[PDB]
């Protein structure tokens, strides 16, 4: 039953007595459900250390992973170039899933095409698919560039992208001068950040490998900036702003922030902004190339150092205080530009915020997960604040990255209780938060279920989630935030301290029970 | 109206395509004629997409894992292959259920074999057996395992059927191998077919020799309702108020025991014909269970469906049906009185997967709204036979429409509202056209039944009449 | 007892059994407390409509007000000028309280002095106090200007500020050319915003009244901006940024954002930034004067229109879409500068966010309170979003303001259920949230107690608080936010929608009870 | 350190003042000598502030309403006058209590008469009577009303005593008029005196003729502890473990009935001598109740105070005292072992109100910390008599220090830590010096007793050794 003045959605309409009786009748009559005491016993068992020992013995089963596949990152990289269509050679279901994922994270249109390979191509290959798809895509959406990646379907049969695109150009399906860079992005290797690296290396090779004779290093007085896989528009914005404030010439390669932040004014813009082909062709003439996320740009680094002959600096991600300082001084040394007073004042203001909130931050325990560079920057910032990272998880990290993270942890007195896990999923993380309870979790939206599980054990066992990372599906417009530089450090610090204070406020709201500590001033 | 204008618009839109693509797409766009009963002479459906044209269709894995098998709550469903597919489909579809997640329900969790290069080169059957052992160890209260295949499984030559048979014999558990690889078929429809075949071959006939279930003449099953936003629940209550007994519910909030008890009921009530006609026809042929379609969208269709169902039983059921209709009449009358003045005369354009583009017209007309264009991603020709009689004269019909076509048709027709999925929402929102999600209900609902009609009307009014649609032009422009 | 590995603060150490038994023994033995059933009965009575009827009959008793006194606003205005010392003629306890209030809100040092008037001056007057105080303040802290306000003590005894400062200058306590503007700020009249208006009018009069002969309107091709009482640094920043993006010459009068955001770099800066004396002397030469918060700048408007002969535009606070658009077009008309494409894109991006979040925003009910201009801007923005203001409270508002707010509400279909209250405090607001429950409250930190009360009635009766306004004492660094312009509208929209989504997440976290609606994607 | 250097620093700081201000401030700064017993020969205290010099002192209203009367939970305290004073003092002080706010406790609530121009011109006694009627109507479970005066009340000819007498006779309720106007006195200490006089005249003698309260030889009262962060509670438990019975505590978590039962106890335990010496001396003179000071800051002071208290009673109390000391020894020994290595050798400067500058020294020395400078806002000369023997040789002593003086002293001395209030915290934080709030405990605590010592040590370590103090200089500068 519904009252027209106050209509109820699924919650809380299904909490009415008639719906509850219907559900109880259904369960008791036809579901053959386990007794509730058995379910409670099994849940309590899954919260124990013996279950954790069994859980970490897993070798073949993955439960709730924290990574995606390569062509998603390839699509994100392709979206960062001017009037460029991402084109995935393979099956259409992959493109549907990629577009849905990015639509839900960014709340914006995401453009990508497929050549729709089927079992016929599974026998004969997808050459005709590529010819027809390139012709149709160019005719219909009029891109200046088509960036080709692959699905696991096309990877397994071993489709030769170079030969297929060459045959497409030779037989007149697309003009010979039309740019079609390509990259093999096998989804059973690495993760989405690996796909971003592969696609960027393919585009850079396509535009620079054969025309390196007239390239002189430092001729255009610019610094190349490669961001890597990034899902915060504020990060692109802050990098560009900081470089402009120093008066430093720069070229951001794969810049998608315009195409992911188009205005609503009555028209649809399929393309907006992005790195131009002239910038990519002129990139070898820069003074140097800076890689913002170097732990998933190894192929790009190898290409830039070997071919462009750029002495790429050994820089960490500019997250937190020390690494932002190091990035700024390295950029100043490369370009010869002094660091302006505005950035000095911004750094001092961040330090002032740290001094203001150190009392509420000190000693707090965090579990956290995400991508390797983001994770290590977060760990560095948390150590700088006096916080205790305890469970550090990165599903797509490797052993060298783990060694570097351990070196970071050992240098700080606050890293003595920290453990780094590589190749572990979020069911492992659920076991960890149950057996060694932290104060908070930092991660993407998939952590919300873990919180639910903790709340099932008891209110004193709940581990609240702070949403920093990718993807965030249950909050609006968080993708506009910043995690890089002093501004990103300020945003992260504000979020952390205010999460702590809301938790304390919730825990002390009981009248005549705990509200003696419900302070007006905190 | 203006059929000649619609055909001219079709020609103008098609003018941009290359010859092959234009010739193919000309067969998938049509101008409706309600007097036409054969769609094969009007429109063509269930064909492969043209490459590089930004289709909306998914794959057979989405049609099997995401649609049919995923809502089964007491089963663990394992994405066999690389990590991407199960991650993109994890909790993306709002099939509601009751259970303790991780203990006895596993709907929103992602189980996968997470294939690497070594698994591709040397196969993944041993990994599958080890993974099944680990599943049995860590999730004891599970009641069956299904193995949903991704593309490399079908491409490398893995024998999941042998593994399923051996491990099922070993553990005395039902293990269902589903060969729902992505490259088979042209859309999610073959996923529906393959999943239904797996249900028939591995689950449906488990209690053929079992006769301990007490049966009544008022036993029905709900087939093809996936409990989106609670939709199936909002239907089931009405059927229980009529006096019927709902034994199973396929497959939203569904348990494997309900599926196994389905062959014992007296009637099948099919909501989604497209995804469950296979299993309903099989049970009619094998067990003699009649099946009938029903539509619980809007008061008019709901009342007609309730009377049609009650006619299949005796007079007591008919009296209860009349009592239910009388009880619910004032509520939807109040909803209509409140919301029809705000929604009368508006024009709607729809593009959904395989059942909803035609099922929702009645609810829209119950609020004085006219549907001027509709289309299907993956539905067959019988779906268009059913659709053509429900739509108006000279309205637009599109099958597997492309993004460019959808944009141009909306630009020419200028509807007041568009109902489509996640991948067209923001496209049409930046155009200034109100948009409602017709797959997930825009995280609202349910929309079925009388209780769902109020939510439907409120959502239509809140999106269509929102002030933000009058603010897209800057005052200085 | 304390465990050295896990030490407990007051919460939750006082929840131990020994402390609980001690407290129970104390209450049962020596407090003569009312029975718990009597307390519960009285609380339930205070939540009823009969209690509300009794509560609104109050004429002489104020309970939990939502305003401060004039000299606080006078101090805030004085802080916005270059090297200016706020000087309150009166009692020193007032200055101690002002400094503590601003320290807790801004988490920054706040500089202010008093002449420390005592019982002796209660019969003789504070002439010697002013002479000695001006001399000591100038000698010790070296200001370029001393801005004098008053406490209620000196107002009641009728101290003549003009004569006392003139006698101080004549007898050599301070140089005759040293600027000492003054303002009478009686605390029993108006509120803190009235004090801001009075102090600004006094400073402007001091610097411009006697030298108007050589002033020509429009000579410097600038627009004067008067912000009024403002406690968000982002508001000053956004006004300056928007004016700079249009290429519009401007002069912000009383700008304190530099002195309230000093960096932590090892030195203490008593003064930082601010409006210069040259800007204030040149203000009559502007094209026009724009008042950002016109409902507490009436004296300033009268002075600027009468003396400077500036045709001050009739503009609302630039809050939300329509009022930001109107402010931008008025500035464009005054200065002759076209509105740039960057601001058009920012407006479109705000509209896009509104389109994305309208589904979760529609129909939501808000109680809200604050200062008049802030409150009406909030009401306008909430109406633009399709939200329902229900209880609109402004303790320091008047009847003309209420008429304007009612005119705003009548123009919108979402204002049908809204009521405007002037002269009512937060105990009235507590009665209102109990008797006609809204979904959320918007206000300063004093609302937190109301939430506690609602939680005492039952979880289904809780009204969560969203902290927008002044002062915010229980959260860190919220004073850095923005509420003006498109950027402020985006911040407010994000906060509102995410508050709604966290409430929904909390309400659907119960396993096997309500977590059927615990959606990953919202 | 190096007395001649400290005197030179004092002269250099004073060089900037005009002759009158310099001559006045010269009497309020001193170099401590522990051998000196009378402070009149070295330092001058309890005098009016120099105008325009950024004093830290408050007013008598703060000393009466905010310190003494405000913590009383079952009373309603009414700020008579304009709106500002009660708003700035509302919930600014962390006097903890147990109660249902708005029903039977009113500590964090702000009751005021909210004077307007009409009230100033024509008085506010009629408004006061009407407001008392309204209070009685809307807050029935209140147990007494106090009327705290602000500056205009004393400035205009208002007579709150007559209103209080008439309304108390009419309603049979205790109404206490407090003439705590801001301009009286030089600081909050006259507020303490006035509030104590009001307590004596209007509350303390209610049950002089009542003898229904059963008394024991182990009856004590806690006087001058305001339960900051729970401090009084952390003290009370220890006294109950000794076997004593705490009949009342003034005034944190205090009730009016406890105040009226205070004249029935056997001993008064005075924590803050400065704010309660008046009432303790009055009860000694009138009821013959002895009073003694105690210090529960740090294990050493706590143990000495417990033994001194137990010596006032018979042998069973002393046996229980030894039992309590033995029980608590391992815990504070563990705290010392953990935190002393991180805090040994550090130098501390303090500027607090009337009691804490000398009380907290022992706890600091219990962790290996030396206090090199200390000072008072409003304390009297006997407080300095205690402080001078409490502190070390050649340390700095300051009374009613100005902001400029304190900044210059801190620049010259360079302490590792500073403990002061809200108005110096950020000044010294931007300077790069660790700062702890010594009025509110930086929203931490309690710090009294053994359980409070652990919190004290953890807070000292967490602020002194925080990494942010090593990051104030940019690497490029
Ligand atoms: S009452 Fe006094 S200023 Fe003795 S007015 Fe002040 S809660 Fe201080 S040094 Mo705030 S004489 Fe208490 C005090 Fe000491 S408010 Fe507290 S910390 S022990
Ligand atoms: S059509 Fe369908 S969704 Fe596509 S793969 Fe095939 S079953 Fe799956 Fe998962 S991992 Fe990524 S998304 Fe593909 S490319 Fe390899
Ligand atoms: S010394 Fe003390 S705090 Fe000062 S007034 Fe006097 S009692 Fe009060 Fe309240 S209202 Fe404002 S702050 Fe004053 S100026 Fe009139
Ligand atoms: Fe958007
Ligand atoms: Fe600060």
């Amino acid at each position: 039953s519904q009252q027209v003045d106050k209509i109820k959605a699924s919650y809380p309409l299904f909490l009415d007595q008639d719906y509850k009786d219907m559900l109880a009748k259904k369960r008791d009559g036809f579901e053959e459900k386990y007794p509730q005491d058995k379910i409670d016993e099994v849940f309590q068992w899954t919260t124990t250390k013996e279950y954790q020992e069994l859980n970490f013995q897993r070798e073949a089963l993955t439960v709730n992973p924290a990574k995606a596949c390569q062509p998603l990152g390839a699509v994100l990289c392709a979206l960062g170039f001017e009037k460029t269509m991402p084109y995935v050679h393979g099956s259409q279901g992959c493109v549907a899933y990629f577009r849905s994922y990015f639509n839900r994270h960014f709340r914006e249109p995401v453009s990508c095409v497929s050549d729709s390979m089927t079992e016929d191509a599974a026998v004969f290959g997808g050459q005709q698919n590529m010819k027809d798809g390139l012709q149709n895509c160019k005719a219909t959406y009029k891109p200046d560039m088509i960036a080709v990646s692959t699905t696991c379907m096309a990877e397994v049969i071993g489709d030769d992208l170079n030969a297929f695109i060459n045959n497409s150009k030779k037989e007149g399906f697309i003009p010979d001068e039309f740019p079609v860079p390509f990259a093999h992005t096998p989804s059973f290797v690495g993760s989405h950040v690996t796909g971003w690296d592969n696609m960027f290396e393919g585009i850079a090779r396509y535009f620079t490998l054969k025309s390196m004779d007239d390239k002189v290093v430092g001729s255009n007085k610019k610094i190349n900036i490669v961001p890597g896989f990034e899902t915060y528009l504020g990060n692109f914005r802050v990098i560009k702003r900081m470089l402009s404030e120093m008066g430093v010439g720069y070229s951001l390669l794969s810049d998608p922030e315009e195409v992911l932040d188009t205005p609503a004014d009555g028209q649809f813009r399929m393309y907006a902004g992005g790195t131009t082909q002239e910038e990519m062709k002129d990139a070898p003439n820069a003074l140097n190339t800076v890689l913002l996320q170097p732990w998933h740009l190894e192929k790009t680094k190898k290409f830039v150092e070997g071919t462009w002959k750029h002495e790429v600096p050994k820089l960490n991600i500019p997250m937190g205080l020390d690494w932002t300082d190091e990035f700024l001084m390295k950029v100043s040394e490369i370009s010869g530009q002094p660091i302006p007073a505005s950035l000095t004042k911004e750094r001092g203001r961040l330090v002032d915020m740290m001094t203001d909130s150190h009392t509420w931050l000190h000693g707090k325990r965090f579990a956290l997960w995400g991508d390797p560079d983001f994770v290590m920057g977060l760990v560095k910032f948390l150590l700088e604040l006096g916080c205790e990272p305890v469970h550090i998880l990165c599903h797509n990290g490797n052993k060298r990255w783990k060694k570097a993270v351990d070196a970071i942890l050992a240098a700080s007195p606050y890293g003595k209780n920290a453990t780094v896990y590589i190749g572990k999923d979020l069911w492992h993380l659920r076991s960890l938060v149950f057996t060694d309870k932290p104060d908070f979790m930092i991660g993407n939206s998939y952590g919300k279920f873990i919180q639910r599980d903790t709340l099932h054990k008891g209110k004193e066992f709940e581990v609240p989630l702070i949403r920093i990372g990718f993807p965030i599906f249950d909050r609006h417009h968080l993708h506009r935030s910043t995690t890089l530089g002093y501004e990103g450090a300020m945003q992260i610090l504000t979020t952390l301290v205010n999460s702590i204070l809301e938790r304390l406020d919730e825990e002390t709201r009981g009248m005549q029970a705990t509200d003696y500590n419900h302070d007006l001033v905190r | 109206m203006s059929r000649e204008e619609v055909e001219s618009l079709i020609q103008e839109v098609l003018e941009v395509y290359p010859e092959k693509a234009r010739k193919d797409r000309n067969k998938h766009l049509a101008v409706n004629d309600p007097a036409v009963t054969q769609s094969k002479k009007c429109i063509i459906s269930n064909k492969k997409s043209q490459p590089g044209l930004m289709t909306i269709r998914g794959c057979a894995y989405a049609g099997s894992k995401g649609v049919v098998w995923g809502p089964i709550k007491d089963m663990i469903h394992i994405s066999h292959g690389p990590v991407g597919c199960g991650q993109y489909s994890r909790a993306g579809r709002r099939n509601y259920y009751i259970g303790t997640t991780g203990v006895n329900a596993f709907v929103t969790m992602n189980f996968t074999s997470d294939f690497q290069e070594k698994d591709i080169v040397f196969g993944g059957d041993k990994k599958l057996a080890k993974l099944i052992d680990e599943v049995e160890t860590l999730f004891p209260l599970n009641k069956g395992i299904s193995v949903q295949s991704e593309c490399p499984i079908g491409l490398i030559g893995d024998d999941i059927e042998s593994v399923s048979k051996v491990k099922g014999a070993e553990l005395s558990k039902t293990i269902v191998p589903v060969r729902c690889e992505g490259f088979r078929g042209v859309s999610q429809s073959l996923g529906h077919h393959i999943a239904n075949d797996a249900v028939r071959d591995w689950v449906l006939g488990k209690r053929d020799e079992d006769t301990t279930f007490a049966s009544t003449p008022y036993d029905v099953a709900i087939i093809g309702d996936y409990n989106i936003g609670g939709d199936a629940w909002s239907s089931r209550i009405l059927l229980e108020e009529m006096g019927l007994r709902c034994v199973a519910q396929w497959s939203g909030d569904g348990s494997i025991s309900e599926i196994e008890l389905t062959p014992k009921v007296k009637l099948n009530l099919v909501h989604c014909y497209r995804s469950m006609n296979y299993i309903s026809r099989h049970m009619e042929e094998k067990y003699g269970i009649p099946w009938m379609e029903y539509n619980f969208f809007g008061p008019t269709k709901t009342i007609e469906s309730l009377r049609a169902i009650a006619a299949k039983f005796d007079e007591s059921i008919q009296k209860k049906c009349e009592e239910v209709i009388a009880k619910y009449k004032p509520e939807w009358e109040a909803v209509v009185a409140k919301y029809r003045p705000r929604l009368e005369g508006k024009r709607v354009m729809l593009y959904i997967g395989g059942l909803r583009p035609r099922h929702v017209i009645g609810a829209y007309e119950d609020l004085g709204m006219e549907v001027v264009g509709t289309g299907y991603e993956f539905a067959h020709n019988d779906d268009y036979d059913r659709t053509m009689k429900e739509m108006g004269d000279s309205t637009l019909l599109y099958d597997d429409v492309t993004g460019y076509e959808f944009e141009e048709f909306v630009k020419r027709i200028k509807p007041d509202l568009i109902g489509s999925g996640i991948k067209e929402k923001f496209i049409f929102q930046k155009m200034g056209i109100p948009f409602r999600e017709m797959h997930s209900w825009d995280y609202s609902g349910p929309y079925h039944g009388f209780d769902g009609f109020a939510i439907f009307a409120r959502d239509m009014d809140m999106t269509l009449n929102n002030p933000c649609w009058k603010k897209l032009q800057a005052p200085w422009e």
